[PDB]
């Protein structure tokens, strides 16, 4: 049987990778700007527990566990990533609390699987937070075996403060790095005032961050990447002249290099400019960095300026790079460019969803610890005829059957809320003093001890019974009102950000418009 | 020549075949698994680097198999007259098919023309039900399966006409019901869910209630009361009628408030004349000349009355789905040699594909071109 | 079973009751009653068990953890059949 | 023993080596991965033993000297025999290192 | 001397050190902790033959 097909399976097949690779591999979310292949570390190490407080764990482990059930693609990609995350130097906000080798700004590739010791740190705590109780939806795995949450319920926007590069078949994107406290101040101006402006966002957020500090000079490009989506900005080293309190010599002192610059490329590619002639008023070149920074020493040739030649370097060594900004992320899994405030209207919304899905499930389960309770307390007011109703029945299910068939009497000593005290579920003849049971309650009743009949037990279900009562008016009433939400909101958001504060690291010096606009309008 | 290539003993050509694998992971079993009479394979590394995006006749990595297949020209020497690509079911293969496509078709048009290049197609689902065994490769296939299993002789006892309602009706209704239900989900990605599963119940509409204010009042009236009803979760409903015409033209309008933001949903005349609404009605009103409210279905021992034909049908998948067994094969070193042999390259078993050279178009051209590549995505 | 049952409601402390469980001997009613040895551990004293009978701290935290469950016709048949079974199996 | 304690019985369903494998270099044996892979691999083969212990499926090599697959294609399983070689290990019969 | 020993800043003899570990496992946490004075560390690979 060799039926003829055309030749559209060509385009066809082409076609379901492209969307395959822009939709589940390549281009990260909106709502908590993750990768899937970081998603599924992240659940694999929550569901093994590794918590901060714990002893280190091989990483050999985590990753075979990964390979086994949620990533079946590889090794090499999952140790990579999680070599990624475990360099400081890499990210703004470290995830993975590790130790051993894990590279350096030389190039030096890490170790191997079976030296390194990894575990969560604090803040990848409240990344996965208030996971079990229902507040996003399950995926399947590849063979339909376990379960994968879509999203995750997220506290802080790491879309925005540390962001990602990934390519798509026809797309990209780049996102710069953010501060935490600025990102948190301008989501509580976007509270405060729904209609706020794009220069009140720009007050609030100066510009970028980045784990080591540099010199942003471009301000127009920045201006209009957060304007409209697009932009490019320069970086610049630091660095400046020494001059001795004796005759000696000029000196230029590197104290930082840019953003993902080799060191060791650097100093071969000044090396090769030295030695070809190309760059004048450089003589030798040493080196004194140590563990307490990074130090650069290049020693100027006699009679010269050593401004000129600073200069020629700025224009042709790599101490100055642009970067091209592109923000491009998926908002219903199509790519669309997103600006700031639809990014932080996005978080607001799935914040609140996840917190009103939080609190319908803490609800439920308070109404039905409360409705257990009830039952438990008739059940310990009269107690005697319950004695002789199971000495006398031979039989459990008999038992059970002759409690839920006859009434009881409701004692003074036993006897809240109007409504809101009884499950939806709960049909309304039973609870009509009058009295009745059920078979949930009955088995309940069935399952006590001996140890619930002393002098203790009693006030201490009086006193659960009144906690539930208010926590289930807390609820009811906070489930009503929308200001009390947002209050919520405020509250955890001021808290998260005192618990997480830091200092500004990079600098921003503006001189492409005090250069311009002074010299060409005036 | 040495290395790689493992030939058969017959040598001349037009009786052997060639296949071409992924070398470690496949070819051990694909050679442990074939014969030893007419069966050759040329085991693979990786990728290809593509022919448009770097041309250059230099250029060359591998070179082994445009040097074992021809001469590199090829009227010559035109040895193994049919080959067959194996590839995995995953989207990598999907990838890696193409550009062995392309490059078969830019390097020799000939060999595509007069046909010989072919395309193999592995199981992907293999589903045993104790003794039962079933080997599936679709995913249509699959769930033409699943309905089948779902609908053992099953037979429904209503307070309609049919006394027993069974047979092919019951089957081409579930069929017609889940077409709907993928419609319905498919359009989701505009109006919300909610509305779409209702209207299923809800009484008919017609263009001619334009002129009573009443009737659209009573039924949106009793749509947002069962909405109400029906809404287990933090939400509500609420009505709007508006009057923007020079007389009546009255258009119903559906008032949510979800979490913190209400959304209306207006209903125009391009919405009730839409054939996907039309499809909607028909089906509610197959639906309510049912009288399903009193039903009595079994598979196939145990029967049980509810109130919703959804969830009587996803019961019986439920009890269909109890205990049975699918594996998915995700590679071809996966399954045994004997299974491979059976499935893929059975002379008398297996189904090959056939390629055409009947347009010659400008695909190619725009396979790398940036522009084409960000152009094309139009799937919306 | 009653006297416990006193016991329990008078006491408020469970410790104060495990106490007055452990120190007050009891009747060993007729309905209750071996081999003449190796039915008891090698690590318990003589001073228990001598009717005549005495209860053990881990004894009276075992009687503390009982359900309603097993005051049925039908629990008392399966722990003779069990005491049965476990002096074959020892003797054997 | 790994494979005792992670409880990969016969009539269970099959699961894959680079998870046993993991656990095994992360805590009994962390000596490398190739020699406990080829341990696998060898206790898989039929023709290598007169009597199998650990059931597996997938390309485990054979007389023509063709190597295995990777260890993230298979997937192996004790066998009937197995458990009668680590019968009645939890009733304290033997000493713990 | 290709690549893998990185010698120091001082050329005199009787003055630098020189070092003997696994190269992919020690050597880079080595030079990412040595000195860039009198320090010089060369990798090894596996075993060496016996003479
Ligand atoms: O494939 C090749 C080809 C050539 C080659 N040359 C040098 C070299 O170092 N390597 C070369 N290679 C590759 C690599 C050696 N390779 C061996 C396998 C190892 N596997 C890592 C691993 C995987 C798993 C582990 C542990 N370690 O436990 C959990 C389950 C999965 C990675 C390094």
């Amino acid at each position: 049987i060799t039926p003829v097909n055309i030749e559209e399976e060509l385009k066809s097949s082409y076609l379901d990778y492209a969307m395959s690779v822009i939709v589940g591999r390549a281009l990260p979310d909106v709502r908590d700007g993750l990768k899937p292949v970081h998603r599924r570390v992240l659940y694999a190490m929550n569901v093994l527990g590794n918590d901060w407080n714990k002893a280190y764990k091989k990483s050999a482990r985590v990753v075979g566990d990964v390979i086994g059930k949620y990533h079946p693609h590889g090794d090499s990609a999952v140790y990579d990533t999680i070599v990624r995350m475990a360099q400081p130097f890499s990210l703004r906000y470290m995830l993975v609390d590790g130790q051993g080798n894990f590279g350096s700004i030389d190039g030096d590739s890490a170790a191997a699987m079976r030296y390194t010791e990894i575990r969560l740190a604090k803040i990848a705590h409240e990344l996965m937070a208030d996971l079990e109780k229902e507040t996003v939806d399950f995926v399947d795995n590849y063979d339909g075996t376990e379960k994968i949450p879509d999203v995750m319920p997220t506290k802080i926007p790491n879309l925005l403060v540390n962001g990602s590069s990934g390519i798509a078949v026809g797309m990209a994107t780049n996102i710069p790095p953010h501060n935490l406290t600025e990102v948190i101040n301008g989501c509580l101006a976007y509270i405060d005032d729904e209609d706020i402006s794009i220069e009140g966002l720009m007050e609030h957020i100066p510009g970028p961050d980045f784990p080591t500090a540099a010199i942003i000079n471009g301000r127009r490009g920045i201006e209009e990447a957060y304007r409209t989506g697009r932009g490019k900005v320069y970086i610049r080293a630091r660095a400046e002249v020494e001059v001795d309190a004796k005759t000696g010599r000029e000196t230029i002192i590197v104290h930082e290099i840019p953003y993902q610059v080799n060191k060791a490329r650097l100093i071969e590619k000044i090396a090769e400019l030295v030695k070809e002639k190309r760059v004048e008023g450089i003589s030798a070149l040493r080196d004194e960095s140590d563990k307490d920074g990074m130090r650069i020493v290049i020693e100027v040739k006699r009679d010269a300026v050593g401004e000129v030649v600073l200069n020629n370097l700025y224009s042709q060594t790599q101490l100055q790079v642009s970067f091209g900004i592109n923000m491009v992320a998926l908002h219903h899994g199509q790519p669309k460019i997103m600006n700031l405030k639809d990014i932080i209207a996005a978080f607001v919304r799935h914040r609140r969803e996840v917190v009103t899905r939080r609190t319908i499930f803490e609800l439920r389960k308070a109404r039905d610890r409360a409705h257990i309770l009830e039952a438990l307390a008739v059940a310990l007011a009269n107690i005697d005829p319950i004695i002789e109703l199971i000495r006398h029945a031979p039989t459990p299910a008999e038992a059970k059957t002759a409690l839920v068939a006859n009434p009881w009497q409701l004692g003074n000593v036993a006897a809240a809320g109007d409504d809101a005290a009884r499950p939806e579920w709960l049909e309304p003849e039973f609870g009509v003093g009058l009295y009745y049971l059920t078979e949930q309650q009955a088995q309940a009743i069935l399952d006590l001890r001996l140890q619930k009949l002393t002098g203790l037990e009693h006030e201490k279900l009086l006193d659960e019974y009144k906690e539930l009562l208010d926590q289930i008016a807390e609820l009811l009433r906070i489930l009503g009102s929308a200001d009390r939400l947002m209050e919520v909101i405020r509250e955890e958001l001021e808290l998260v950000r005192e618990q997480f504060g830091d200092k500004r690291r990079t600098e921003i010096t503006a001189n492409s418009a005090d250069i311009n606009l002074e010299d060409l309008i005036t | 020549l040495p290395g790689k290539l493992a030939d058969c003993q017959e040598r001349d050509p037009a009786l052997s075949e060639l296949y071409l694998v992924e070398g470690d992971s496949a070819g051990g079993s694909a050679k442990q698994g074939r014969n030893r009479k007419n069966q050759a394979i040329l085991p693979l590394k990786g990728k290809i680097l593509n022919v448009e995006k770097a041309r250059f006749d230099k250029m060359l990595s591998s070179q082994e198999v445009a040097t074992l297949i021809t001469a590199l020209y090829n009227p010559d020497k035109l040895r193994y007259h049919s080959i067959i690509i194996m590839t995995d079911a995953d989207v990598d293969g999907s990838h890696i098919r193409t550009l062995l496509l392309t490059f078969f078709y830019r390097q020799m048009p000939e060999i595509v023309e007069r046909g010989h290049v072919y395309i193999a197609q592995p199981p992907l689902y293999k589903v045993k039900k104790g003794k039962q065994e079933q080997y599936i490769k679709d995913d249509e296939a699959m769930d033409q399966y699943q309905i089948s299993i779902a609908l053992d002789g099953a037979t429904l006892h209503t307070n309609a006409s049919a006394p027993a309602l069974a047979g092919e009706a019951l089957e081409k209704l579930v069929s017609e019901y889940n077409a709907t239900q993928k419609m319905i989900n498919r359009m989701e990605r505009r109006y919300p869910k909610a509305m779409l599963k209702e209207l299923i119940y809800q009484p008919t509409l017609t263009e001619a209630d334009l002129s009573d204010e009443q009737t659209v009042t009573r039924w949106v009236n009793a749509l947002v009361s069962e909405l109400n009803d029906k809404e287990q979760h933090g939400s509500q409903w609420k009505f709007d009628v508006h009057t923007n015409a020079e007389q009546n033209l009255f258009e119903p309008i559906v008032r949510v408030r979800t979490h913190g933001v209400d959304t209306d949903y207006p209903l125009d005349h391009e919405f009730i004349t839409g054939g996907e609404y039309r499809r909607i009605c028909t089906l509610g009103e197959k639906l309510r000349g049912l009288l399903e409210e009193d039903a009595f279905i079994e598979r196939g021992e145990r029967r049980q009355p509810v109130a919703s034909f959804e969830q009587a049908l996803d019961w019986l998948v439920k009890e269909s789905r109890r205990g049975l067994s699918i594996q998915r094969y995700k590679g071809l070193g996966e399954m045994n040699p004997e299974q491979l042999w059976e499935t893929t390259m059975d002379p008398e078993s297996r189904r090959m594909l056939r390629v055409t050279v009947k347009d010659a178009i400008a695909a190619d051209q725009l396979f790398t071109t940036l522009m084409g590549d960000a152009v094309e995505p139009r799937r919306a």
